[PDB]
């Protein structure tokens, strides 16, 4: 009992194959009913994993059985698996995902066709779902820093499909069956616009195209006056009769395309229906994607990617305003607001496509991509990030997520873009050389909403903030004006004339938009790791020496975080440090797996690069006793305390009644949070950078 | 299949909350609205088929209550109203499938009627006349649920800083503090005391507003902006001597004493942050009794964290209007920092000078900037690296290019190099790397300055 672990704990701290059986024996010993007995059996591995003992999937295959049996035990095999999960620092990064995926499908597949033999096979789903369900994982996987990220949507494949079996009775009698397309009609019909009353199909139940009298395409007709919404609810009910649930959403969608197009190509009618229709098209695209959409995405994409091209003058506006341009005019905001909505809502629909395409089977991807689709895209992205023109912070997210999602899908399904049939070094490298400009804007948390020059910071001006579609980006003070332009009686074409004076007392909304902005720089990182995996350094992409731009970013935060921030009690810190710690693996792996940098000399950055490495290694000396450690939290962590004590009050974590043993974990973790705000396993990685390679001058730093 | 059912709610029920945006404080919040749209259905479609009820009321009650917490009056109210419609099963015969719901049905209609309602008898919001309402009443003790309803039922009745006051239960608070803290000081507290250390300074960042209800994160103290941070302070501002209440409270208490030398291992840091906010609003007292001695003692100690924390203070002693603006009070700081040779200091010493440079301007800045590049770019290698980081990092702050940053300092330096010329041939080529221009370019741009001093003097090298 108490002796075995007394020795085991004494054995670990005392530090080849001597424990190779011990881990196996630990796994054996773990394979009683006393909480305090088993708790240390896994904790030993974390003391045994500080070696190369990760090596493969057996440590996972040992986690395979153990957790299943115990199905306060949730996080038990999670964090200890996070030890080798975040341990990813190429090969062992990708492969270690496959053993995670095939342990789903095979656990899912035969789980469809279902005596008590399979009665447990659902419980195995109660585990693999209760593990993944981002701060306690982030191992090579489906990856993005903010929302979607696939394996979040694929859960909506399962969790619904696991509502099938449940409703399949105790002995499967009657066979109700799903509701067919009855839902898809009411959904699109009931669709709220999130922050404005009247929904859409009703707020579109009064609009009349005017200067274009006669419109027709195929069994679809709008004429003279009458609402642009009355024809719709017809076209829903018409196709509702004879249309297959899969083609329905297409031949429906293929219409709304050409409609918007005719309004799009300027006749003489102010375009108020496009802001709503585009939105309504999004609700169409995502509904139950499955294999439904095939090429319907493609023809949708080239359209929207073209439609975004008809609209320039929103995103190409000049940076500086003429002194001799005075501002005296009506100052009307409602012809801007329709300009912005169509821009934004487009750039989601782009992301809406790819995220859907990413839900389609193994080799099905190669169908879509072609020089036609990708060339068209460059003129969108290359249009978004400017550097000659005013930034716009609503597209920048969605402008990146594409550049992400493709580079996340490229690695997955093999035979890269058909061996990168259309990817041009001139094309590709251009798309990256335009991100280097991004990283260099420091987003000071309090200057967010203010006006100032660009390249200073990403400001996100108040005039355009609204939730977009996919994600709610900012507090959208005008989230409720979008219902103030529609009148609501007369059935009118032209807007109701909002005024710019009255649009938009607490700072706190400063922090949120800051934090929610900071993720974007926890994204552009995860662009890079993909980029390093794929091309194998041959092309000119890595030779551009991101270690120049990485380190120059790395060194900066290490300067500002330490000087001007720590101690001011803001929620952003914990993310900013978790940013900087991630930033090291960007270079660390770049250095280690290559070291040839394809530019010979590093003498460009050889100053800022060392002081980077230095500052981690200064932690060598390593405030050890505990009573001191709680002292600081009051000065620093107080916010992050306010939430962590807020959980166990309102929102249980499925722990926290009396997790007396794991309760000490809560005692442990808060020290790292205490630690990496002020400034480990990374330290050993740090020192490994210099010793691989003036030795006389070298001792001075060690002496320093 | 009895339990497996009831579990997949608490898989998703507690799923959608874990991806909330947090933000701590009193309001949770959610990111992707589509998420809540892929759950509220499958909670509806679950309980609606009405199967799998193993009693114990473990989950469904909390969950159907837990989601309503995210919404309440929040912008997602309607997102809750339309999808999860209870009026389906509503069924008021006075017998009301589950007895937890009635609370949330209470609140819903309770926020509906508006208009009059009635006053709170139990101290719950404003009650309504019911045919009864006593199903809500008091909660059975399930623990984590018993708090939940309490949080929901009281939401109608009407700040961070008040937490620390309530953590240990303005003229009142002062005489509350000053009388208490000294009693709180006397007998054996590192912690209970150091709690006061922070709430002191906060008051100062509040007290500066004299030149209650809603205050947190003082705008100057706690929030960044993109310029030079030390041009945001006002040089002329209340003298901390007699016009700073808190400062006084802290002075006679933590600032003299036999103990301040060796004591207060973490606590000593406490007064520092506290001391910072004080001076940031208060031009400090121009030895300055024990205060500046503390910075001495602090700066010297061999623990890393405490050192780097003291560097933050130094620039505050620099900037002042009134007494000794550009006068000696800047010079004393020079000599002290000039005094430290210690091999451990290092990183401190370099961080310091950069700060003073930022604080100064005009003619002093031009001299001081020289002194950095003078010595700190010279021989010692354990040093010269970092001096190349800072000034190249400082350039980003005030947003000039390092070459544009220099200007003047080059005509003064370059004459000396031109004096020694190629017999030296080190400091020069070490410098050109920093500016990045070609060495042939820089000289032929500056050649007017070197040649009058080149061939004539130091004729040893012609």
């Amino acid at each position: 009992r108490e002796t075995v672990g007394e020795f085991s704990s004494d054995d670990d701290d005392d530090i080849g194959t001597r424990p190779p059986r011990f881990t196996q024996i630990p796994p054996s010993s773990a394979a009683t009913q006393i909480p305090t007995t088993l708790e240390v059996t896994t904790t030993t591995l974390n003391n045994k994993q500080s070696k190369n003992d990760n090596q493969v999937n057996q440590l996972n295959k040992a986690q395979g059985e153990a957790s299943m049996l115990r199905d306060n035990i949730e996080r038990e095999k999670e964090k200890n698996i996070q030890a080798v999960k975040v341990n990813e620092l190429v090969k062992h990064l990708q492969e270690l995902a496959k053993l995670k995926q095939e342990l789903q499908k095979l656990e899912d597949e035969k789980k469809f066709l279902q005596r008590g033999k399979s009665k447990r096979e659902v419980i195995t789903n109660v585990k693999p779902p209760s593990t993944t369900l981002n701060t306690i994982t982030p191992d090579s996987s489906s990856v993005a820093i903010e929302a979607k990220p696939q394996s979040p949507q694929s859960k909506k494949r399962k969790i619904s499909d696991n509502l099938l079996k449940k409703n399949m009775v105790p002995l499967n009698p009657n066979r109700i069956i799903p509701d067919e397309t009855s839902l898809f009609l009411e959904s699109i019909l009931l669709h709220q616009i999130i922050g404005a009353d009247l929904s859409t199909i009703e707020i579109l139940n009064r609009l009349k195209l005017d200067y274009i009298t006669e419109f027709k395409f195929k069994n679809f007709v709008i004429a003279k006056g009458a609402p642009i919404g009355k024809s719709i609810v017809s076209l829903l009910l018409r196709c509702k009769k004879t249309l297959t649930l899969d083609r329905f959403i297409d031949t429906l969608l293929e219409d709304i395309a050409v409609l918007i197009k005719e309004i799009s190509v300027h006749p003489n009618e102010s375009k108020l229906a496009v802001p709503f229709l585009v939105a309504l098209m999004y609700q169409i695209v995502q509904f139950r994607p499955s294999a439904t959409h095939n090429l319907a995405l493609k023809d949708c994409f080239l359209f929207i990617c073209d439609l975004i091209r008809i609209y320039h003058h929103v995103l190409k506006v000049p940076i500086h305003e003429s002194n001799m341009n005075l501002h005296v005019e009506p100052q009307i905001f409602q012809y801007e607001l329709i300009d912005y909505l169509i821009i934004s809502y487009s750039f989601d629909l782009l992301e809406g496509i790819l995220r859907v395409l990413q839900s389609h089977p193994k080799q099905t991807y190669m169908e879509f991509f072609d020089e036609n689709i990708l060339k068209s895209f460059e003129f969108v992205y290359k249009l978004a990030l400017t550097i000659s023109y005013k930034p716009m912070v609503n597209v920048i997210f969605s402008a990146v997520e594409v550049v992400n999602i493709i580079t996340s899908i490229i690695l997955n399904m093999d035979n890269s873009s058909d061996l990168k049939s259309l990817i041009s070094g001139s094309w590709w490298r251009d798309c990256i050389t335009r991100l280097y400009a991004l990283l260099e804007k420091e987003i000071k948390s309090g200057d967010v909403y203010n006006e100032n020059v660009d390249t200073t910071t990403l400001h996100m001006s108040k005039y355009h903030d609204f939730f977009g579609l996919i994600r709610n980006i900012g507090d959208n003070e005008l989230g409720g004006l979008i219902s103030k332009l529609i009148y609501t009686d007369r059935l009118q074409s032209v807007p109701r004339v909002i005024s710019k004076e009255d649009i938009g007392t607490a700072p706190i909304i400063g922090y949120k938009m800051e934090k929610w902005l900071l993720k974007l720089k926890d994204e552009v990182l995860n662009i890079f790791e993909n980029l390093l995996m794929i091309y194998g350094d041959d092309a000119t992409i890595v030779n551009g020496e991101m270690l120049i731009h990485s380190s120059k970013f790395l060194s900066r935060e290490q300067a500002l975080m330490i000087e001007r921030y720590v101690g001011q009690d803001s929620p952003n810190l914990d993310l900013r440090c978790h940013l900087i710690e991630h930033t090291l693996t960007i270079i660390y792996r770049l250095w280690k797996d290559h070291f040839k940098q394809l530019e010979e000399q590093i003498k460009q950055v050889e100053s800022q690069l060392i002081m980077s490495l230095w500052r981690f290694l200064v932690c060598q000396t390593e405030t050890a006793n505990e009573r001191e450690m709680r002292d600081h939290r009051h000065l620093v962590d107080s916010l992050h305390d306010l939430t962590i004590k807020d959980q166990a009050s309102y929102y249980e974590d499925a722990f926290e009644d009396l997790p007396e043993y794991i309760e000490e974990e809560l005692k442990m973790q808060l020290n790292k949070r205490t630690g990496r705000i002020m400034q480990k396993f990374q330290e050993m990685a740090r020192t490994i950078l210099e010793s691989k390679s003036t030795l006389e001058e070298a001792d001075s730093l060690y002496i320093s | 299949y009895a339990e497996i059912q009831l579990k997949y709610i608490s898989l998703v029920v507690d799923y959608v909350c874990n991806r909330t945006i947090s933000t701590a404080l009193d309001a949770p919040a959610l990111v992707c609205c589509e998420q809540l749209k892929f759950v509220l259905t499958t909670m509806h479609h679950f309980l609606d088929n009405k199967y799998g009820l193993l009693d114990n009321d473990p989950t469904m009650a909390k969950g159907i209550l837990r989601l309503y917490s995210l919404c309440i009056s929040n912008d997602f109210s309607k997102c809750f109203v339309d999808h999860f419609p209870i009026d389906q099963w509503a069924d008021f015969s006075q017998s009301e499938t589950n007895k937890a719901l009635s609370i949330v049905y209470f609140d819903l209609k309770r926020r509906s009627l508006p208009v009059e309602a009635l006053k709170y008898d139990n101290k719950f919001n404003i009650w309504v006349y019911q045919s009864p309402d006593s199903s809500l009443k008091n909660v059975t003790s399930p623990f984590d649920d018993r708090y939940k309803q309490l949080e929901k039922l009281r939401l109608l009745v009407l700040l961070l800083k008040y937490r620390v006051n309530q953590l240990s239960p303005f003229k009142l608070i002062l005489n509350e503090a000053s009388v208490s803290i000294q009693t709180c000081f006397k007998t054996n507290n590192i912690t209970r005391l150091t709690s006061w250390t922070v709430i002191l300074g906060r008051l100062a960042c509040l007290e500066s507003e004299k030149f209650m209800d809603n205050w947190y994160v003082c705008h100057l103290c706690d929030i960044e902006k993109t310029g030079n941070p030390f041009v945001r302070i006002n040089p002329n501002r209340p003298e901390a001597a007699g016009k700073s209440e808190i400062f006084r409270i802290l002075h006679s208490n933590f600032l003299s004493h036999p103990n301040i030398d060796e004591f207060s291992e973490s606590l000593l840091s406490g007064i520092l942050f506290s001391l910072h906010r004080i001076f940031s609003h208060f031009q400090p007292p121009k030895q300055i009794n024990k205060s500046f001695k503390l910075v001495q003692k602090c700066f010297m100690n061999s623990n890393r964290y405490l050192r780097l924390l003291s560097t933050r203070i130094i620039p505050l002693f620099n900037i002042s209007d009134s007494h000794n603006s550009e006068d000696e009070h800047t010079a004393t700081l020079i000599k002290f920092l000039q005094s430290q040779k210690l091999p451990v200091v290092k990183e401190n010493l370099v961080i310091a000078w950069t700060q003073l440079t930022l604080t100064t301007s005009n003619d002093v800045f031009d001299t001081l900037l020289l002194k950095l590049i003078d010595i700190f770019n010279s021989d010692d290698y354990s040093l010269r690296i970092m001096m190349t980081l800072q000034i190249k990092n400082m350039a980003k702050i005030l947003k000039k290019t390092p070459y544009q940053l220099l200007s003047p300092i080059l005509p003064v330096l370059l004459r000396q190099l031109g004096k020694n010329l190629v017999e030296r041939k080190v400091g020069f080529q070490n410098l050109i790397e920093l500016l990045g221009y070609s060495s042939k370019t820089i000289l032929d741009i500056f050649q007017r300055y070197i040649i009058p001093y080149a061939i004539i003097q130091y004729k040893s090298d012609v």
